[PDB]
């Protein structure tokens, strides 16, 4: 005995079941579409109970071709993804289907994507700094080994460049095992990544799960859970340390809104779903470094219309330990990676963790840039000349500090042709201390763009 | 509210209590969510009436 | 003469600032009206 | 026993419209209808069955909804939302339903293809490593477009977007005349919300240039119902995909994609779905991405075909930070922002060299152009800032002045007239003239003439330059020396509109 | 037909009544004025604009 | 069968309705098949209504002032005229409520004529160009 | 076969018809209002079908005095307006009823206001310039034949003088006729226009259609289509070039939005109807040249808060090809026709 | 409306009248209230159509 | 009102804060079944507030001196509640945060504040 479809509205499908055989929430159901070249087996996920033995489900595939009255069979379990050391090296989708080898993973151990987060008693905060080799990050927003990092920004400001750069900075040398969740990003980038990780030979040590934009919202929101399951398996069972890249996690909340509008739930503010914070929290709290093991996560967050006050970014800000924030304005200045020094933040930027020499320089730089950002309102009208000398001396080196935060990243080599640069922390501290104290105030601003370290600064200045 | 109750017990028993709420905007968001799921018509900025 | 030149430059900068601020304020006007109307209509569609 | 009793009890369909309003209808009956099935009504009107309730079916009406009324019979077509497709569409103007609107005749369709067919997955695709020549100096030099690429043409009202895309379509004729499908690009021009006169003008321009041998127009003019505007991009991509999977190369222009957003806003609000930002429904992203992800280059295991997309977006007062602009910028692989503040001065096409980017980059640029032009972008950006500075410099060093004049002459070089696409073999020379400094003695006011004349000089004599470039896609020294000799020989024969010779 | 705008800034500055003569308009215009008033007020608007 | 239903319906001289709902200044009155849009309805407590809405089931009537006195079940009688106000020269120097009733207490008003509140305006052909000052 | 009024809510009326005789949408229905002080024959335009044979309609005249259960008679056609040479020199409302002489034009041929624009094959493939014969216009801001020209200005800048001039221009240089659509116009201003065009004796070549502000939004919305229908008749059957004045199109948009709200359709952006762009297109795309004859248009266009991003002007200006702005700073110099040469612009100047 | 009705009788008899409305914004607010209480559909700024 | 009418002994009525009245009205509105108006107040706001305010009046020969404090949401003096309350008052001592931040205390805005007796 099994159920029947009785309503269809986009990817959302209502199914009626016998009186006593209603499926539990988040159970997976199978249905058939038999029109033609469009035919396929649909997986539906139970999202609600509507009463009278009727339940409302989210389709993981496009419903096109689904006719009313077709039978629907309950699997009795949630959507299950393959887990195991054999997962590494291959590409998967949200439903556990391998794309590189269709039959792969059918015989592996299967874990449910829906799981409760770790007990509070097993949580412990991390403080060990992670050295990436980017000046602005390592100085003002030091990442945490085993913490949660995020890259915010609008459209067309450097999510992908900086994300693959950080892949080169961490994953290229990380001794552990990596997972890459592509949540609603463009597919061409996924193919580029699948090729690049093989060129660099890193592929054999990382797993990829993709849910790109073309897919309907129902799976577009579950892809994150699908990959997080493999990440937390590598965490809890194998005991390895893990890197969990996710791009872009805003599309998870966007798919949540799309499915919400169909489920019939009333809209919140500007038009997101209610429980937005609850879904995002249920997702993010699972990505945590429990005692004795670690899962380092770098997330990308989209920001529509550059409205940093949009409820979704404003919500996701709460779950992150490090938050690099890109900006349109800094990008227009030609600065790259275009990080906003005053908006970005990191919780471990305190003297007890990073040391006094680092903290003092970071805070002096922040003070200089803040005074600059306050004088901008006059700078824009009357130019620098109107300012008093205590302000003009400050602005002259503020511009230089700002431009020196730029760096010639390895990823940009494919566009600019200039090779990449990695700098150690101590050299960055020395350089910015010298800058704030004025040992380089005599050089022109254009000398500072996209340098790298200090020796490269001298080499470039000599040529001008 | 449970924090306030644990506080009020000591308070009325003659003790001195300090309560930190971190943070009430999240409570407003949760109340918004609950009220919208119960399908109460929201007021300004989608917050409950 | 340099005062002339610099004050002309400042006038032009202020003109462009007025333009950008007016554009941003009109976008804010439209967004505010749209949000108010969406709130009213969500209240109506709730009943 | 119970089973047999149940079977005993259990032992061409036509529906009826119960409700109709403003481009949407509700239909009774049709128990066996598929979701998004193309229903048909008595008036010769079609519909898309979006919502299937327990008692009635919601159908968006395509075309003249005026002809629908309560009590009309509705019948199945038996086809999921689909359009006819084939090679026969080449040279025809069709509405989103695949029906001919030009009155030129019937369509000898090959087959039918559904619109909701999913894009090719990560494993099926290939790198964008193949040049889609546009013929615009300001684009092929700094922002090259590869086959399988999505290049946004975002800009302001009356800034030459449609003109640029028509030039891009016209430039492909030099290739069409070769029979090999690997070069033989074919095109589709999807017109959404454009004026009928503008579509007629595009039709005429393409006919005069010979582009209609290989171009298909899908017309959703402003007069028609929102549903046509909503479908036009999807039916255009459906026409393209059939060629694409067969191993052809396709070029899709969407002019303009913001009005599909507006049409879907209308449709959604008529269905009473709760709107989001800018009154748009929450799923406009799944509209534009569902459309643009279809564009790809396929792996040779699937046919080496590709489809290139050039979506146009209209920006309110150059506010590139708006909702739909940022949504499409987040989907496409680059943008060529056409600034109006430059268009009115005469910089045409008004490509903003600072904001424009090609996120594929020089991978799809031929080696000749890659060497000659690859420096131009940053040089022009620094020239623009140098000009912004020197506009009020009472005096400045000679080096700044020389860089300023070089920049001004490069800017004057980049512009070109409408419907005048230049082959790459000529574009490389046109940019060589500037980047290598041979223009350093010609007055600005004549530069645009000078180049346009020299390309004809090299066209009548010393053709081995263009031929050597074309046949190897790199500019060899044995040809560069003859090029420089021809340039210096021509400089003596050329003369300005006023003043002295050009040395 | 015609709009007379009263603005508080002018009210405080001393212009009372606070008619913003530079933005208030009447589409009827001089047809409503007697000839003695046209002989005089004609230049008033230009003078106040200058 | 239709004949018996019609006999019973007609057996129900001028019609009288009943308030089915009331709140916040509005009242829904069932019945009154022949009511017209914006007719003055008079309730038993002396209060008046306008009948601004006419649904299938019941009239929606906005209530002028003395709302408290309305209750479910009250008989609603109809006046045979759309909103009308008295007019005349006797209004000069008086303060009146929107219904033309004296509110200054100086005494009654010697009404001279009555005019509907929603009469047609003078059309394009009836008017003349403005050429006279309002000093 | 006749229907019954079952619900009345403001200008909106619901009518129930026998099962089989439900009218087609946009059909015109006639009803009676019998109260003496408000006696009328009410015109209703079918907007939607609600089921149970109920039909949602918007009234072209005030509903006051309307009684439930009153008979409604379907006409079997859309709102129809009279077309012919005799239409020249007279003032009409949107419903095609004359205001200057009640009962005039009943015998004339009537055309449906809701008719489709020209087919794709009939459109002219290129924009031809209109040599109106005014120096500033021809030189600085050339007009397009069959295009749209936005007009800015007000009182004291020579607007109505320009209108009379363009009427004379079309009537004497091209042998055409003018049509004036007073969309949401002041009644006083309409009488002023009527008397001015009569004094100049250009009225004999101008057809006036006034949709007044005094009347509900449906009429303010359909007046433009009525005027454009008369212009279409003059274009196709009489073979004359026509010049159509629309004052003001922003009130066409506003009336559309208001009717949309009364019908209960959810508002879009800053508050216009969802069908804004299509509803404006179904008018503007109809103003075009075909088969050698053209309907040129001058459109006065208001801009709320003088921002050109508001969906109303943003939609209007996508369709129009020229812009003429009249300036008081030019008029005061004695420069007539006061066209500002720098603010005005045109897209055919190429 | 009743002020205008009182004025119109003088107007049609050949008198000259002056009508001051102080102020129509509260007329609009009152009509908005009446309409919203009748469950008529709102539009921009919560005013009816 | 008892002190006013039945005794005639002049009286001072203080109210703090009279915005919470219409606030509670707005809180109960959506539950009663009223459709929300502008930024989110009950539609009856103007008349619900007037039925109260008109009672505080001082009829001839028997005075009431009323002093009522009004909250301004989001410092938005445009909000319908203050905008409606402004009409019922002879004197308004409009405080503003901009003045308070300058340390000026009692922080009255000299420009916005107004009185009818200043003739
Ligand atoms: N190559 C060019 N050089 C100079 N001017 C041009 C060029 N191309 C187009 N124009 C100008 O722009 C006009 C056509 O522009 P086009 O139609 O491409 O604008 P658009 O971006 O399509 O605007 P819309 O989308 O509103 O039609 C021409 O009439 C001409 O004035
Ligand atoms: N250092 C740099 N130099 C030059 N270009 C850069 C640099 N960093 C980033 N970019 C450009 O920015 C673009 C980033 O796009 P992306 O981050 O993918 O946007 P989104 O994620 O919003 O789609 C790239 O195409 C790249 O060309
Ligand atoms: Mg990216
Ligand atoms: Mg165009």
């Amino acid at each position: 005995t099994a159920g029947r479809v009785v309503r269809i509205t986009g990817p959302v499908v209502d199914v009626e079941f016998p009186r006593g055989s209603v499926p539990e929430l988040f159970n997976a159901l199978h249905a058939e579409i038999t029109f033609g070249a469009l035919a396929k087996t649909l997986t539906l996920e139970v999202a609600q109970h509507l009463g009278d033995s009727l339940v409302r489900c989210i389709s993981m595939q496009p419903t096109d071709g689904l006719v009313r009255g077709v039978e629907v069979t309950d699997t009795g379990a949630s959507i299950s993804v393959p887990v195991g050391d054999g997962v590494k090296g291959h590409v998967f989708n949200a439903l556990g289907d391998c794309l590189d080898d269709p039959g792969y993973g059918k015989d592996f151990e299967h874990w449910s994507i829906h799981r409760k987060p770790p007990a509070f008693s097993d949580l412990e905060p991390r403080t060990e700094m992670l050295e990436t080799g980017l000046k602005v990050v390592d100085l003002l927003t030091p990442y945490v080994r085993g913490g949660k990092i995020a890259l915010f920004g609008g459209a067309g400001v450097g999510k992908t460049v900086l994300i693959q750069e950080m892949i080169n900075r961490i994953a290229r040398n990380f001794g552990g095992t990596s997972v890459f969740a592509g949540v609603g990003e463009r597919t061409r980038e996924g193919n580029d990544l699948w090729v690049e990780l093989a060129d660099a030979n890193v592929l054999k040590d990382t797993a990829l799960v993709f849910g790109q934009m073309d897919e309907p919202p129902g799976t577009r929101m579950r892809v994150a859970l699908s990959a997080l399951t493999m990440a937390e398996f590598f965490r809890d069972e194998q005991g390895q340390d893990v890197l969990l890249f996710i791009d872009n996690i805003f599309r998870f909340t966007q798919a949540g809104s799309e499915v919400s509008t169909l489920l019939g739930r009333m809209p919140s503010a500007v038009g997101y779903q209610p429980t937005l914070a609850d879904e995002m929290g249920e997702l993010q709290e699972r990505i945590t470094s429990t005692r004795g093991r670690s899962i380092t996560s770098m997330q990308a967050v989209y920001v529509p219309a550059d409205d940093y006050t949009d409820p979704a970014p404003a919500t996701t800000f709460a779950h992150l330990d490090a938050t690099t924030e890109l900006s349109r304005a800094v990008f227009s200045k030609g600065i790259f990676p275009a990080v906003d020094p005053l908006a970005s933040s990191s919780t471990i930027l305190d003297p007890a963790i990073v040391g006094d020499e680092h903290y003092r320089v970071a805070q002096e730089v922040i003070r200089i840039l803040q005074r600059y950002k306050d004088l901008q309102d006059i700078i824009a009208i009357l130019g620098i000349d109107e300012l008093s000398e205590e302000d003009k001396q400050l602005v002259n080196r503020a511009r230089r500090i700002e431009r020196f935060l730029s760096q010639n990243m390895m990823a940009a080599e494919q566009f600019t042709g200039q090779p990449g640069s990695t700098v150690p922390l101590k050299e960055t501290i020395e350089a910015f201390d010298k800058l704030t104290k004025g040992e380089f105030d005599h050089l022109p601003e254009q000398a500072f763009f996209l340098i790298g370290g200090l020796d490269d600064l001298a080499k470039k200045a000599e040529s001008l | 509210y449970t924090g306030s109750a644990i506080g009020q017990h000591w308070m009325y028993n003659g003790k001195h209590v300090l309560i930190v709420f971190d943070d009430l905007s999240k409570q407003a968001d949760a109340y918004r969510a609950i009220s919208l799921l119960l399908r109460r018509p929201p007021g300004r900025e989608a917050f409950p009436g | 003469a340099s005062r002339r030149r610099a004050m002309k430059s400042a006038t032009d900068n202020a003109d462009d600032l007025i333009k950008a601020l007016t554009l941003a304020a009109n976008r804010e006007r439209q967004a505010q009206i749209t949000q108010e109307i969406s709130e009213i209509v969500g209240g109506a569609n709730a009943l | 026993x119970x089973x047999x009793x149940x079977x005993x009890x259990x032992x061409e369909e036509i529906g009826t419209v119960i409700d109709a309003g403003d481009g949407i209808a509700h239909v009774e009956g049709l128990p066996s209808v598929m979701t998004q099935e193309l229903l048909e009504f008595p008036g010769g009107v079609l519909g898309v069955a979006l919502n299937l309730d327990e008692h009635s079916v919601g159908a968006v009406i395509l075309g003249e909804f005026e002809k629908i009324e309560e009590g009309q019979q509705v019948k199945r077509t038996g086809e999921v939302l689909s359009v006819p497709v084939g090679d026969a569409f080449l040279g025809r103007v069709v509405n989103p339903l695949g029906q001919p609107i030009d009155g030129q005749g019937d369509i000898a369709a090959e087959t039918r293809r559904a619109l909701e067919l999913q894009a090719p997955s990560v494993v099926q695709r290939q790198s964008v490593s193949e040049p889609l020549q546009t013929g615009i100096k300001a684009i092929d030099a700094m922002t090259p477009i590869g086959r399988g690429q999505r290049q946004l043409i975002i800009g302001d009202r009356k800034t030459g977007k449609t003109a640029v895309c028509v030039d891009t379509i016209l430039n492909q004729r030099e290739a069409w005349l070769t029979g090999d499908p690997k070069q033989q690009v074919r095109c589709v021009y999807v017109a959404i919300g454009q004026k009928g006169t503008t579509i007629a003008s595009v039709k005429r321009a393409l006919e005069e240039g010979g582009a209609m041998e290989y171009t298909t127009i899908v017309a959703a003019p402003a007069s028609d119902a929102a549903g046509f505007k909503w479908l036009a991009p999807y039916t255009g991509s459906a026409i393209g995909q059939h060629w694409m999977y067969n191993g052809k190369h396709v070029l899709i222009v969407f002019d303009d994609l913001s009005k599909q957003a507006d049409a879907y806003r209308a449709i959604s609000l008529l269905l009473r779905r709760p709107p989001g930002r800018e009154a748009f429904p929450g799923d406009v992203f799944y509209l534009h991405s569902r459309l643009l992800e279809r564009c790809a280059k396929l792996s040779d295991e699937l046919g080496g075909g590709s489809m290139t997309g050039l979506p146009i977006i209209e920006t309110k007062a150059n506010d590139i930070s708006a909702f739909i602009p940022t949504n499409v910028i987040s989907i496409t692989d680059g943008q060529c922002f056409l600034e109006s503040d430059l268009f009115n001065q005469g910089v045409r096409p008004a490509i903003n060299v600072g904001v424009s980017v090609s996120r594929v980059g020089g991978a799809a640029q031929i080696k000749a152009m890659k060497e000659v032009a690859g420096s131009l972008r940053l040089d022009l950006s620094q020239y623009r800032e140098l000009e912004a500075f020197a506009a009020f410099a009472s005096d400045l060093d000679a080096a700044s002045k020389a860089q300023l004049d070089r920049g001004a002459r490069l800017v004057e070089l980049l512009k070109q007239p409408q419907y005048s696409p230049l082959a790459v073999e000529e574009q490389v020379v046109a940019i060589f003239l500037g980047t290598q400094g041979h223009l350093d003695s010609v007055p600005v006011e004549d530069v645009q003439r000078f180049e346009s004349e020299l390309l004809e000089h090299v066209k009548a004599s010393h053709s081995d330059i263009f031929d050597g470039i074309r046949e190897t896609k790199k500019l060899s020294e044995e040809a560069e020396e003859k090029l420089v000799s021809v340039i210096n020989e021509f400089k003596k024969g050329f003369q300005a509109s006023d003043g002295s010779s050009v040395v | 037909d015609g709009q007379c705008f009263l603005e508080s800034d002018l009210f405080n500055q001393g212009v009372r009544p606070a008619i913003n003569v530079g933005v208030s308009v009447s589409r009827v215009g001089g047809a409503a004025q007697i000839k003695a008033m046209k002989e005089v007020a004609g230049s008033l608007r230009l003078d106040l604009s200058q | 069968i239709e004949g018996a239903i019609e006999d019973y319906v007609s057996s129900f001289r001028e019609e009288i309705g009943t308030v089915i709902d009331a709140g916040d200044g509005i009242a829904h009155v069932e019945g009154l098949p022949s009511v017209m849009t914006q007719e003055l309805l008079e309730f038993p407590g002396g209060v008046l209504g306008v009948a601004l809405n006419l649904d299938e089931h019941s009239v929606g009537a906005v209530i002028l002032g003395e709302f408290e006195k309305i209750e479910e079940g009250q008989q609603v009688k109809r006046t045979g005229e759309v909103l009308s106000v008295p007019v005349g020269d006797a209004f000069l120097g008086r303060v009146v409520n929107p219904l033309g009733q004296p509110i200054d207490g100086q005494g009654d008003i010697a009404a001279e004529t009555r005019r509907a509140l929603e009469l047609q305006a003078p059309s394009v052909v009836q008017r003349q160009s403005v050429s006279e000052p309002l000093q």
